[PDB]
């Protein structure tokens, strides 16, 4: 008779509804480990969002990070939510590390949340509260996700951009596939040219594109070849390869 | 969860800046062919994380080898250093941390009759590091010993305080030869780790991935 | 007199977790501390030039 | 107990090493002497060299011993 | 009322202030104070030993003796080179 | 616990004409750096005692096991030759000059620090 | 108010008095590295103490 009684266990107590009961404790924890397992549906997320909700402004910034990664990876969008979070990084802006506010304007820039305030204090934290060589650590796709994410919401901070430009190299676009490479530099390029600011590293992401043309269409080309001669005029030269020596 | 307080420039902590700073110089960075800068930094980064921390392992082998070989001199103590399984031990650490190293940066392959003779006269080097360090500790004891019941022999078969000139020189070697034995505890850790510096250094060197485009004025 | 311990594995297995724990002890407790000291002498010494140029660019009191 | 008799005729025969191994050690620190007497601004590092020289060549000293080790207590 | 308080003031005014170079007088008849040093080490091995074997004697030695005997062990039970012939000639000297 | 420039600055404010000169001091006194004045006197760490306690137990245990061993008087010897350079390295060693050489070893204390000039940071 | 403006400044950093205010225009340059050395030392060494 324990065939019916297992039938009666698994239906009444196992449910996503003990699973998310059990999951009040620590909300963000729990959400980071649950998307990431693979767990998320949207109903979930909404009891999990007005779990958090509350004590949002008092996490921690490695909670404020799993939960901005969890709600990228379930896809949910809470305004509510977001400005709490977005209140929480602006309020202890200091404490959060590089790869954390990578993390968190990945999230943001996923969906169209961004104040001025916000942007200037993920750029302070960035550029001073932060070691210099943290983009070099950093992978350049999450570093386009910040420059783009700085262009489409216009905001010029020319100290931001010359810090995240450290990490555009030979070795940080070299660690990425090809498709991965050419998205990235695509979008650092756009960026840019959106910012009119062409450092000294913005060759390694030209040479990128020109090392390998193969995979780059014609008017990708042209824009890439665009961005190389406002380069040259700004960096005060003309743009060669260097070859193995 | 709570850690304790520092004060700064404690004599501890400028020893051991010191020897760390020692044994980092030991394997110094190559200077790139262009000019440091933020274009270079991430081929700078990468450089020294393509290197290994034989700072941080000659400075761990120096710390443990120079405590065990200082607590030989301590009483009521021998070394664990005159021990064969802990020095030698030790040595085949360091010439597996070479070698590991040395076939990770060819891809975990294992590497005309000059290749057995520099296999046999490279894998020497597991058996010479550890026997050397192990083989003084040893001898120095065993000949304090052997030297002990020469000295106390003198007394035990010519009065207690009966023969002074012969027990007073017997007993100025025997003093002289625990200081060497000081002399040698700090020269064969320093030994150690400087031969460890040379054997991880011949593996330590990389590719230094520089801009493969520029402008150029 | 033996040459040869009781266990010759016993004897690595003790130098390998006294290494091993001067290996965490150091890169753990003492590295830090020591490039905490040695990081803020070096930083302010390597900036002291640029930092008071800049300052002194900033400051409006002269 | 001629297999006794012969462990000691042969450690007694395996330490001539250390003549040679001593005479080459006096060599090198002669050497240093001298070294740090035509340059003395470098004499700080040449001691270093001496040790690092001492140390291979006490090696051969020691595979001497362990010979004798191995003959006497094996 | 603390031991180790005391205990501490009075190893450093023995360490520090209490000089046997000086309050004895042994600048006359020693040259310099690390000449003193060194005598004195050597002293504390010889004194040392000395205590070490007179604390607890007569006994037949582990150490090699060179064949001479303390002159009144001639051939008792403490010059024994045997170590069971020793050891009985121990016992038998023991039921005395 | 605020800026102590701030209160310093909240405090030279709040003050009269008068009573400036007079509480310039204590104004000085009360935005200072707490040096902790030192306790009463206690007994010994539960770590200092395990410590000692310890280092007694092992070196009786080790004493004891060298009394067992075969060659026992000359392990008892070469306690006492050990214990006379440990007595003698008290009597050598220059512990001022060997504070100092340590001290030149890291370069954070082998120099002052060298950073914010007087001239830079002076408001007027 | 400038004597509170002044006595801030002297309560922070009291080296500030070994200048005369006369010749501190006197010191100064268009880099900081310019700054005349007459008082800097002296600045340096009464800012690290009494002792
Ligand atoms: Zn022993």
């Amino acid at each position: 008779p324990s065939q019916n009684l297992v039938s009666t266990f698994a239906n009444k107590v196992i449910v996503e509804e003990n699973l998310v009961n059990v999951a009040e404790i620590d909300v963000p924890f729990w959400s980071y480990w649950l998307s990431s397992a693979g767990f998320t549906s949207k109903d979930a997320f909404v009891k999990f969002a007005e779990a958090v909700k509350p004590k949002v402004a008092a996490l921690s910034t490695s909670d404020i990070t799993n939960l901005t990664v969890a709600f990228k990876r379930a896809n949910y969008y809470d305004k509510d939510l977001f400005t709490g979070i977005e209140a929480n990084v602006s309020a202890n802006f200091t404490k959060f590390e590089t790869e954390q506010l990578l993390q968190i304007v990945a999230t943001f820039d996923a969906f169209n949340h961004s104040s001025v305030a916000f942007l200037d204090d993920v750029a302070d934290s960035i550029t001073y509260c932060n070691h210099y060589l943290a983009p070099v650590r950093a992978g350049a796709d999450e570093l386009a996700t910040l420059l783009t994410y700085y262009a489409k919401n216009g905001h010029e901070r020319a100290d931001l951009l010359a810090t995240v430009a450290r990490g555009f190299s030979e070795v940080s676009l070299g660690k990425l596939s090809a498709a991965q490479r050419k998205d990235t530099v695509l979008s650092a390029l756009k960026a840019f040219q959106t910012f009119g600011f062409y450092p000294e590293s913005i060759e390694a992401v030209i040479g990128a594109a020109l090392v390998s043309p193969a995979e780059y269409s014609a008017e990708e080309l042209k824009e890439v070849e665009a961005v190389k001669v406002a380069a040259e005029n700004a960096l005060g030269g003309e743009f060669v390869l260097i070859q193995e020596g | 969860s709570s850690v304790r307080d520092v004060k700064t420039g404690s004599l501890p902590t400028n020893f051991l800046t010191g020897v760390y700073r020692f044994w980092r110089s030991q394997n110094p960075a190559e200077k790139p062919h262009d000019p440091v800068n933020d274009r270079l930094l991430p081929a700078v980064v990468d450089a020294s994380d393509k290197r290994a921390s034989i700072g941080t392992w000659a400075t761990t082998f120096f710390c443990t080898i120079i405590s065990c070989n200082l607590l030989g001199l301590m009483p009521f103590n021998e070394a664990p250093t005159s021990g064969l399984g802990f020095a030698t031990g030790l040595g085949v650490s360091v010439w597996a941390t070479a070698t590991i190293l040395g076939l990770s940066k060819t891809g975990f392959k294992f590497p005309f009759i000059f290749v057995p003779l520099e296999t046999i006269s490279y894998t020497f080097r597991a058996v010479s590091l550890g026997v050397r360090l192990w083989v003084n500790m040893l001898a120095g004891h065993t000949l304090l010993h052997i030297l002990t019941g020469m000295a106390l022999a003198l007394p035990f078969s010519l009065g207690f305080f009966s023969m002074v000139p012969a027990t007073f020189g017997v007993c100025c070697l025997l003093s002289a030869l625990v200081g060497l034995e000081y002399l040698v505890a700090v020269l064969q850790s320093g030994v150690f780790s400087i031969l460890s510096t040379v054997y991880v250094g011949e593996f330590n060197h990389d590719k230094f991935i520089g801009p493969a485009a520029k402008i150029v004025k | 007199m033996k040459l040869l311990p009781e266990s010759l594995q016993q004897e690595a297995a003790t130098a390998a977790v006294v290494a091993s724990w001067v290996l965490w002890h150091l890169d753990t407790q003492l590295l830090p501390t020591i490039m905490r000291e040695h990081k803020l002498h070096a930083c302010w010494a390597a900036a002291a030039k640029r930092y008071n140029e800049k300052l002194f660019k900033l400051n409006p009191s002269y | 107990s001629v297999l006794a008799a012969s462990k000691m005729v042969g450690a007694g025969c395996a330490t001539i090493a250390l003549a040679g191994v001593g005479a080459g050690l006096g060599v090198m620190f002669g050497s240093l002497i001298n070294g740090a007497a035509r340059n003395p601004n470098i004499a700080k590092q040449l001691v270093g060299y001496a040790l690092l020289g001492f140390a291979l060549t006490e090696s051969i000293a020691l595979f001497s011993l362990l010979v004798v080790f191995l003959i006497l207590f094996a | 009322m603390a031991v180790t308080s005391f205990l501490g003031k009075a190893f450093e005014k023995y360490f520090y202030d209490f000089s046997a170079y000086e309050q004895f007088g042994l600048n006359r008849f020693l040259s310099s104070k690390g000449q003193y040093v060194a005598l004195r080490h050597v002293g504390f091995v010889m004194v040392g030993v000395n205590v070490l074997l007179a604390a607890n004697f007569p006994f037949n030695p582990p150490f090699p003796t060179i064949g001479m005997c303390p002159a009144g062990w001639e051939g008792t039970w403490v010059c024994q080179a045997d170590k069971a012939k020793a050891l009985e000639m121990y016992k038998e000297w023991k039921k005395s | 616990e605020g800026n102590s420039v701030a209160g310093i600055i909240k405090s030279v404010n709040e003050t009269s004409g008068a009573n400036l000169l007079s509480s310039l001091k204590t104004i000085k006194a009360q935005a200072a750096p707490i040096y902790p004045a030192a306790a009463s006197s206690t007994g010994y760490s539960t770590q200092a005692k395990i410590a000692l306690f310890g280092a007694l137990s092992w070196i009786l245990y080790r004493a004891d096991g060298q009394s067992k061993a075969h060659e026992w008087i000359v392990d008892l010897n070469l306690n006492v030759l050990q214990a006379a350079w440990l007595i003698s390295f008290s009597s050598l060693i220059p512990f001022r000059a060997v504070y100092f050489a340590f001290r030149g070893m890291a370069p954070a204390t082998a120099s002052t620090l060298n950073g914010l000039k007087t001239f830079s940071s002076i408001s007027l | 108010r400038l004597l509170k403006l002044w006595a801030k400044r002297l309560l922070v950093s009291p080296e500030l008095a070994i200048v005369p205010l006369n010749e501190f225009d006197a010191q100064l340059a268009s880099k900081f590295e310019g700054i005349s050395p007459k008082y800097q030392e002296l600045l340096s060494a009464v800012a690290q103490g009494n002792k």
